[PDB]
RNA sequence: GGCACGUAGCGCAGCCUGGUAGCGCACCGUCAUGGGGUGUCGGGGGUCGGAGGUUCAAAUCCUCUCGUGCCGACCA
RNA sequence: CCCC
RNA sequence: UGAGCCUUGAUGUGUAGGAUAGGUGGGAGGCUUUGAAGUGUGGACGCCAGUCUGCAUGGAGCCGACCUUGAAAUACCACC
């Protein structure tokens, strides 16, 4: 409800609350009830601030939002740093996941122009 | 259609005659039919064309005896509502209170006015049949 | 003075008759065909000549202006 | 509708 | 037989939202038995969504304020 500081994920299972949360995804909300000893079968509208604040604290161990795109920016300013082929690339805003740019990218490089 | 109410205020009037300021003082009894104090509204025919953005009106009426001191604004057709009070107030006063009104008006004659200003007077009633003054 | 034209590259509706730039031709990429066209299918392409005001909002109301027409008027 |  | 015109008849979907509501806008009691609201139906307009009138059965009952609307009710009255 308040975790994380931003994000309200009223309505949402214990775990799946914090698959729904910024920084973490399928796993971690499982591991971070395991580590904090809560079930999932409830929602976060049932859970007292007692245990919200040591969920709180327990994804306090991980990369947050805040240093999430900072570390993804680090690497993109490495890639701006060296000149390898990823650097290029990711330099003239080309989609994101592999290798095969010819034929089939359109989604995220956008729509024809012409 | 109607019951006798509305009839005979209306066969009381004259709309064809245009009747005359001293002659209109006599009939608000006789146009006055509610339980209360009723009021009594009047009706200024203008004689511009409102369609230019020049000729607005806008200003304030010092009442020579109170109701009072009211704004007035023309009309962008040439007809503007205003008001000389109620029908108790002294009908011999309510025309002391119509000389007041316009003498204010012809002082602030705008000056882009095309033709001449004013038209007509109706000093209406609220709950009878309308009268037309030159 | 007096009224009629400006709307995509072109021709126009709408018009210079009130709320939400549309039609046709032109152009680009498909589909249609054994090969083509007409044709259906989408996509760009204009902010209503300019400006200024009335609006709950203009294009569609009003004023000035711009270019082009036609009638008429014009004895430093 | 055009054409081989 | 058009034009101008007094009286009367009668008028101008926006969406919002009780609501075919023009610019104002004075305005809260009209309404009612020189013979109700609902209905019985002939007629009118119609983007027919609704306004709405003749004789009435019913025969004396609704509403302005009362809430959401760029607007309030055209309840009366006002000139177009
Ligand atoms: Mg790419
Ligand atoms: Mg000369
Ligand atoms: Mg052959």
């Amino acid at each position: 409800a308040r975790i994380a500081g931003i994000n309200i994920p009223d309505h949402k299972h214990a775990v799946i609350a914090l698959t729904s949360i910024y920084g973490v995804g399928k796993t971690r909300s499982k591991a971070i009830l395991a580590a904090a000893g809560i079930a999932e079968d409830v929602k976060i509208s049932e859970l007292s601030e007692g245990q919200i604040d040591t969920l709180r604290d327990e994804v306090a161990k991980f990369v947050v939002e805040g240093d999430l795109r900072r570390e993804i920016s680090m690497s993109i300013k490495r890639l701006m740093d060296l000149g390898c082929y990823r650097g290029l690339r990711h330099r003239r805003g080309l989609p994101v996941r592999g290798q095969r740019t010819k034929t089939n990218a359109r989604t995220r490089k956008g729509p024809r122009k012409p | 259609k109607l019951t006798k109410r509305m009839r005979v205020i209306r066969e009381k009037v004259d709309a064809t005659k245009q009747y005359d300021i001293n002659e209109a003082i006599a009939l608000l009894k006789e146009l006055a039919t509610a339980k209360f104090v009723e009021s009594v509204d009047v009706a200024v025919n203008l004689g511009i064309d409102a369609r230019k953005s020049d000729q607005n009106v806008r200003g304030a009426t010092v009442l020579p005896h109170g109701t009072g001191q009211v704004r007035y604004r023309n009309d962008k057709n040439g007809i503007i509502h205003t008001t000389i009070g109620k029908v108790d107030f002294d009908a011999d006063k309510l025309k002391e209170n119509l000389e007041a009104l316009l003498v204010a008006l012809k002082k602030a004659k705008p000056t882009q006015a095309k033709g001449v200003y004013i038209k007509k007077v109706s000093i209406s009633t609220t709950m009878g049949a309308g009268v037309a003054v030159d």
